[PDB]
């Protein structure tokens, strides 16, 4: 990578909007990835930094960038209950049916943590409700196992 | 009492002899160390959970132990760390004065009953309870120069052949091995295990069965059949002793009849218990021993005994093995004693020369030469009675008291010589009268100096214990100085001195002394004429006094505050911190570059570099390291350019160019536990189960606010580590049950392979040592290797890990901190230039009060000390001033006259402040104790002036000015003699640039500057004070 | 003076071939020749 | 120190008699102390 690529990964994670702003002006690599394959957008999505997610996507960040285990920023945002970021990523063309190495989708992760608003947004953008993981489990199979009767009704 | 001993000089001699014998005995038997025990008693609980993450360690070990640390006496606070190396360290800090043995056994007893609650793996490893100590006597490095041994090989040799013998050496307390004894390492192969349908579970099962001590019984044991002839013990299975035996451990017998041994599925060798640390000495593999001095032991005798034992181990060393001494404090302590003994001897010689310059008879010069050693020796007997040691603080405590000791000797003798010269009285009658003038004052002085120094002993915490060393040393020496002045010195004067004819001031002599006596008698008239002029216009000198008092107050506020000055001790540390996730190999490359620098660009200064990969200041891990630098002899490093400070600044500047690493050198502190003056130690606490992430957010919020106040706060950072990406793997319970695969077999296979498992013990050459099973490195490096590990199902099918597992990347803590049983995050920082520690702390409290709900805080360590130390000061200053006043009031029989003495304080303080400010030194303890001794001697000079003046007015019925002029005339010579001797006595300390010069400069500079002004101003100002006070009241 | 010791050597491979567990061998030899402290009982109100 | 003129008495099983016999022995002593009101008052067991 590069020196500024490291500072952007740190700034994006930390939630330092002003530092990200200056780094985007100076031309810090938006596609800079750490050893596990996490871009600044991965980190911003994980820690729930909405403005940085939007600024990175404006500066040509790969919305469908995946780590060394095949997980995308939408996977992270959907799993940790960041509703606004999930909407932004999906508007900027995030693959709603993105499968990691385990066959897990953003819908599976949202269903597992009982993020009802996010599950509805994924279904609104055409989330495959019948999509199975490596163990042949759907988002509905997770809801009945978790005992989330509200979520199970949405997924029908 | 002086009258009693004037008529009884043999009795006076008997007392002096008894004092010298007691002191002579004390010198031989007194303990010797660099510094005494300063820090409050602390007990550390250490446990190891092999292959455990920070949260696993915290939630199974740390929290369980913390919840059970109840019903223990005199606990101040409890703090702990749980990191990803599988290590937990809980530190329990106790009240100053607590019995450290009782503290340890109480902690240890509460742990014992909490052991059944801990994981069986942690119970197997053990949980060490030790008394926390940072101060090493010396570090013995053990290296191999011919490259025939690894660090593991050397560590095993030291543990087996050296460590125990060093632990038994005279004066040796504790010995720490920098490494471990051998462990039987079974490096498993997953391809070979799967091939024979075996797992790590089978390897552990087989080792436990085939490496064990089995109890059998006895032939013809009781109760026997009567007529039995033989009774013998039955020996069955005993532990395995070699790699060969472990390789022949039977795992499986195949259908055809072929045997699967442990050597078929694993690589077997004697290796290290763990591989986290890589130690190198100038690039070569190294182990070592960290040796601590035993309680009440002699550092110099112990270091000599350690080297004597290592010397007779030399012949039995393997080829290439060499002993090196990267750290040893005794050469520094050797110099400290020599330089202090030198100062005391030179001081006695300087007094002899001054005594002869003025009095000009060899009989007079003998009385101080006898008296001062008698006081010094007596002081040692009193230190021994108090249970003190010969250490840096107590040694410099006696150097600072030289001025007071010397004055007692001069004042008594000089006053007899004058009385004989002025009246023509014979020595004995002259001595009786001379003592009659001063004996009441000398006692008054003893009480005034007691009032000054004794309260300094009653400060709490670390700094209080340091001040207590100087306090008892000075008070003891001062107390014995006055007893010797009231008993021995008068008896010596009366019996040894030669009579002087009335009016003989030596003006009729020829040569140097004829000239000098005429010069000084003329100078005394110039002085009294000058005081006469001053006392006609006191108003303008009262104004000049307020300029001095204001100038003093101004310089006090401006002078930067410190604890103890940093010394060139022939060593300094270099920190190496790489970013998160950085491997052991990457850290070694930075360390190799750091070492290569010191041996190339500082080859004339540096002797060796001790590079330790896997250990930082506070943290551990693969991305942390430290390079302990050892310098050549002080003599080979001339000038400031080749000193630790110059080298430090040179190295730190050179290493700022290094990429993907934070590297810098720095000098060791005098005492590590003090920290930094202006430095604070802050704890941010989770008070309502908010969790790790929310306390992190609250920390970031506080750190950001602290950054907006650079005028008040500087370098406000976390002491801990940041969250790192960690490999979360979920076992599918349904899939495991569906395939007939047990979860115990899964978690054992994963844990044993990737983390390592301590199975049981074996006996290597008559020494019990551990057996570890772990994956051969190459099969436990990357996530793809997870699938290569197979677990046997109930039906006999080998199932890969991928079939029943799913993984993802997440962030978690590699080091979780707790404070008083609650989740915490330690924040270090310091007050900005010009700002006090107190102001910086008050802002941090103000910033802390604006943090989210359920986020509290607390002050720990030096900050906890600083608060409880600062709350006492006002009371201890008040008591000192009040008792000084009351003592002077009893002496002079006056509520007003005492003010004329107490007004002298600033005259000595301004000179100390000017000298310290000019030379660019700090307000350290040596300077502060220097002020009290400077204030003490000037106060004594004023007391004798005011006593002589008051007595002249009372007895001879003289006027205020007449008495004042006649007093200061009589007191001029003795004041100049003491000042001339003492200022020359501390001149070597000021100009010193050698080893231990930092402390010598701090003691010398402030005292010399203070004495110059105290002497010059007081002789002119004490006359003014007395007249002004007497006129007013 | 040094005492004579009766060293018995259990062939675990032969024991495994005959389908005999090592724990049963160790206990049988141990309990018989050495005596095995199993558990406690109450003799006239006292634990023994 | 205790109440003005209270006493704290212990009845001991010295010969492995058992709980039942010690209860009977206690009941016997309580019944004996019951018909000495002139000397003893409120002699009772401190147990269940
Ligand atoms: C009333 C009569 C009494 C009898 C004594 C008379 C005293 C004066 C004369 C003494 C004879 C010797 O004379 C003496 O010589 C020595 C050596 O050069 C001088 O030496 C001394 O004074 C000079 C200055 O003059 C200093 O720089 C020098 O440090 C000091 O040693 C004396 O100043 C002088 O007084
Ligand atoms: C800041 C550093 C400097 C501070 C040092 C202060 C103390 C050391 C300096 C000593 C000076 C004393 O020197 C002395 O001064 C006084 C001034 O009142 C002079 O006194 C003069 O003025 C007074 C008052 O009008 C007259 O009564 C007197 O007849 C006249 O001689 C003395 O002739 C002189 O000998
Ligand atoms: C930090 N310290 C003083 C040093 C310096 C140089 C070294 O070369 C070493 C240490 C620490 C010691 C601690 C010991 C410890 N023990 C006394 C066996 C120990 O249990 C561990 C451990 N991580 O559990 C080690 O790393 C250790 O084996 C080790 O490898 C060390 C080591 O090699
Ligand atoms: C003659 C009267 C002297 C009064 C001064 C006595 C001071 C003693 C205070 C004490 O007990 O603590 C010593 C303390 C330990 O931290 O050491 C010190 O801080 C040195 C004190 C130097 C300044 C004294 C005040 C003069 C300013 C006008
Ligand atoms: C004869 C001289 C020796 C006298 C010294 C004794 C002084 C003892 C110090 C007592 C400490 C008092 C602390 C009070 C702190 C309360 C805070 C409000
Ligand atoms: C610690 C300082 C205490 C000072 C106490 C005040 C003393 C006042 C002096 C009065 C003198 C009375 C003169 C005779 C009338
Ligand atoms: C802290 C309590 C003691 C303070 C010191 C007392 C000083 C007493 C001074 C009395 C002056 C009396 C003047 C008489 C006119
Ligand atoms: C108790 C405070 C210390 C005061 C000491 C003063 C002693 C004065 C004795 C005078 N004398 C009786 C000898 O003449
Ligand atoms: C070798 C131990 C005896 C000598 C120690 C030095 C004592 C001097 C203190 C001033
Ligand atoms: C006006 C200056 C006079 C100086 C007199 C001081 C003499 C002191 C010599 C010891
Ligand atoms: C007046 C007798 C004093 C001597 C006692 C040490
Ligand atoms: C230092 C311990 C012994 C002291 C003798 C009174
Ligand atoms: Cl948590």
């Amino acid at each position: 990578g590069s020196d500024l690529g490291k500072k952007l990964l740190e700034a994006a994670r930390a939630g330092r909007d002003d530092e990200v702003r200056i780094l985007m002006a100076n031309g810090a690599d938006v596609n800079a990835a750490d050893v596990v394959g996490w871009t600044p957008l991965h980190l911003a999505a994980y820690w729930g930094h909405l403005e940085i997610v939007e600024v990175l996507l404006k500066n040509g960040a790969d919305v469908n960038a995946y780590d060394t285990l095949g997980s995308t920023p939408l996977h992270l945002a959907a799993h940790f209950g960041h509703l606004e970021i999930v909407e932004v990523l999906l508007k900027n063309g995030a693959d709603v049916n993105a499968k990691d190495d385990n066959g897990i989708t953003p819908l599976h992760l949202a269903a597992n943590r009982g993020h009802l608003e996010i599950v509805e947004v994924l279904l609104k953008y055409g989330a495959d409700v019948n999509a199975q993981d490596k163990f042949g489990k759907t988002a509905f199979d997770i809801s009945i196992n978790n005992g989330n009767e509200d979520l199970a009704e949405i997924l029908q | 009492m002086p009258n009693f001993f004037i008529d009884r000089p043999i009795f006076a001699w008997v007392i002096a002899i008894i004092i010298m014998l007691a002191g002579g005995l004390a010198i031989l038997k007194l303990p010797v160390a660099q510094y005494p025990t300063i820090a409050p008693p602390a007990v550390t609980i250490s446990a190891s959970y092999p292959g455990a993450d920070a949260k696993t360690v915290q939630d199974t070990v740390t929290q369980v132990i913390e919840q059970n640390m109840n019903g223990i006496d005199n606990l101040m606070y409890m703090s702990s760390n749980s990191d990803s190396t599988g290590t937990v360290q809980i530190t329990l800090t106790f009240e100053s004065g607590t019995d450290a043995d009782i503290a340890q056994v109480q902690v240890q007893n509460k742990l014992q009953l909490a052991m059944p609650l801990l994981p069986q793996e942690v119970q197997q490893q053990g949980v060490s309870v030790e008394k926390s100590s940072s101060s090493f006597l010396m570090v013995v490095g053990v290296i191999n120069t011919d490259g025939t041994m690894t660090q593991e090989d050397i560590s095993d040799y030291v543990a087996a052949n050296m460590k125990d013998a060093i632990s038994r050496t005279s004066g040796v307390g504790d010995v720490q091995l920098f490494g471990s004894q051998y462990a039987m390492r079974i490096w498993m192969n997953p391809n070979e295990l799967n091939k024979f349908q075996l797992t790590p579970v089978d390897v552990i099962t087989a080792i436990k069965a085939q490496n064990a001590q089995v109890a059998a019984g006895q032939l013809g044991g009781t109760p026997p059949v009567k007529g039995q002839q033989l009774n013998a013990s039955i020996i069955a299975q005993t532990r395995l002793t070699s790699t060969e035996e472990f390789g022949k451990i039977l795992l499986k017998v195949n259908q055809d009849g072929s045997r699967v041994l442990l050597r078929d599925v694993a690589k077997i060798e004697l290796g290290g218990e763990n591989y986290d640390i890589i130690a190198e000495f100038n690039g070569q593999p190294a182990s070592g021993l960290g040796i601590k001095l035993a309680t009440g032991a002699n550092a110099l005798d112990t270091a000599a005994a350690i080297r004597a034992e290592l010397a007779k181990m030399e012949p039995f060393f393997p080829s290439g093995l060499k002993i090196v001494y990267p750290y040893d404090t005794t050469p520094f302590v050797k110099i400290s004693i020599h330089e202090v003994v030198k100062t005391l001897v030179e001081a006695i010689i300087l007094v002899f020369l001054v005594m002869y310059l003025f009095l000009q008879n060899f009989r007079a010069t003998l009385i101080p030469t006898i008296a001062v050693p008698v006081v010094l020796l007596g002081t040692f007997a009193v230190l021994a009675a108090f249970g003190f040691s010969i250490n840096t603080l107590t040694m410099f405590g006696m150097v600072l008291a030289i001025g007071l000791l010397v004055d007692d000797a001069i004042v008594v003798v000089e006053n007899v010589e004058r009385v004989m010269a002025e009246e023509g009285l014979p020595p004995k009658e002259a001595t009786r009268k001379s003592m009659g003038q001063i004996q009441g004052a000398l006692v008054g002085i003893a009480m005034v100096l007691s009032a000054v120094f004794v309260p300094m002993a009653f400060f709490g915490g670390s700094t209080g214990a340091i001040y207590r060393q100087f306090s008892i040393t000075i008070v003891s020496a001062m107390a014995l100085s006055v007893l010797v002045a009231l008993i021995l010195t008068p008896a010596l004067c009366a019996t040894m001195l030669k009579p002087i004819a009335k009016g003989d001031h030596g003006e009729g002599k020829k040569g140097f002394f004829g000239w000098f006596n005429r010069m000084f008698e003329k100078s005394t008239h110039h002085y009294t004429d000058s005081v006469g002029g001053i006392l006609r216009s006191t108003g303008r000198y009262l104004v000049l006094y307020l300029i001095i008092v204001v100038g003093m107050a101004y310089l006090f506020v401006r002078l930067p505050s410190s604890f103890l000055p940093d010394e060139d001790q022939g060593v300094f540390m270099t920190m190496v911190q790489l970013p998160a996730g950085a491997t052991q190999e990457r850290t070694q490359k930075v360390l190799n570059e750091v070492t290569h620098y010191y041996l190339t660009k500082e080859k004339n200064n540096v002797e060796s570099v001790f590079a330790v990969n896997g250990f930082g200041f506070a943290p551990r891990g693969q991305n942390t390291g430290i390079a302990f630098v050892s310098l050549k002899d002080w003599a080979d490093r001339p000038g400031e350019e080749n000193k630790v400070e110059a080298i430090t600044m040179r190295a730190t500047r050179a290493f700022s160019q290094i990429k993907d690493a934070m590297v810098f050198a720095f000098n060791l502190p005098a005492i590590v536990e003090l920290g930094t003056a202006t430095g604070f130690d802050f704890e941010l606490i989770d008070q309502a189960g908010l969790g790790h992430e929310k306390l992190t957010q609250a920390r970031n919020q506080l750190l950001a606010e602290a950054a907006k106040h650079p005028d008040m706060l500087t370098s406000v950072r976390p002491n801990g580590l940041e969250d790192t990406p960690q490999f979360k793997i979920d076992i599918d319970q349904e899939k495991a049950q569906a395939l007939g695969v047990s979860i115990n077999d899964i978690n054992t296979t994963l844990g044993a392979a990737w983390g390592g498992s301590y199975v049981n013990d074996f006996i290597d050459r008559g020494r019990v040592k551990k057996v570890y099973v772990m994956s051969e490195a190459k099969y436990r490096m990357l996530p793809d290797d997870i699938g290569d590990w197979y677990v046997r199902a109930a039906d006999g099918q080998m199932v890969p890990f991928s079939a029943f597992s799913s993984s993802r990347w997440e962030y978690g803590s590699p080091r979780l901190e707790r404070y008083n049983g609650l989740p915490s995050m330690e924040i270090l920082g310091q007050a900005a230039p010009g700002k006090s520690t107190g102001e910086a702390m008050e802002l941090m409290e103000q910033l802390a009060s604006k943090l989210p709900t359920g986020v509290g805080y607390d002050w720990t360590g030096m900050s906890y000390q600083e608060r409880l130390s600062g709350n006492q000061a006002p009371s201890l200053y008040a008591i000192s001033l009040i008792v000084v006043f009351l003592c002077l009031a009893a002496l002079y029989e006056s509520w007003s006259i005492p003010f004329s003495v107490m007004l002298v304080v600033p005259l000595g303080v301004i000179g100390a402040l000017l000298a310290a400010t000019f030379r660019g030194l700090t307000n350290d303890v040596y300077f502060q104790v220097g002020l009290l001794t400077t204030i003490g001697l000037s106060a004594k000079n004023a007391i004798l002036i005011v006593e002589f003046a008051k007595d002249l007015m009372d007895k001879e019925g003289k006027g205020l000015i007449e008495a004042t002029l006649d007093a200061v005339r009589m007191r001029l010579r003795p004041i100049l003699m003491t000042s001339l001797a003492f200022i020359l006595g501390v001149m070597p300390l000021v100009i010193s640039t050698g080893a231990g010069s930092g402390a010598q400069n701090a003691v010398g500079t402030g005292v010399m500057g203070g004495m110059v002004t105290a002497t010059v101003l007081a002789i002119f100002f004490v006359p003014v004070f007395f007249v002004v006070v007497r006129r007013r009241f």
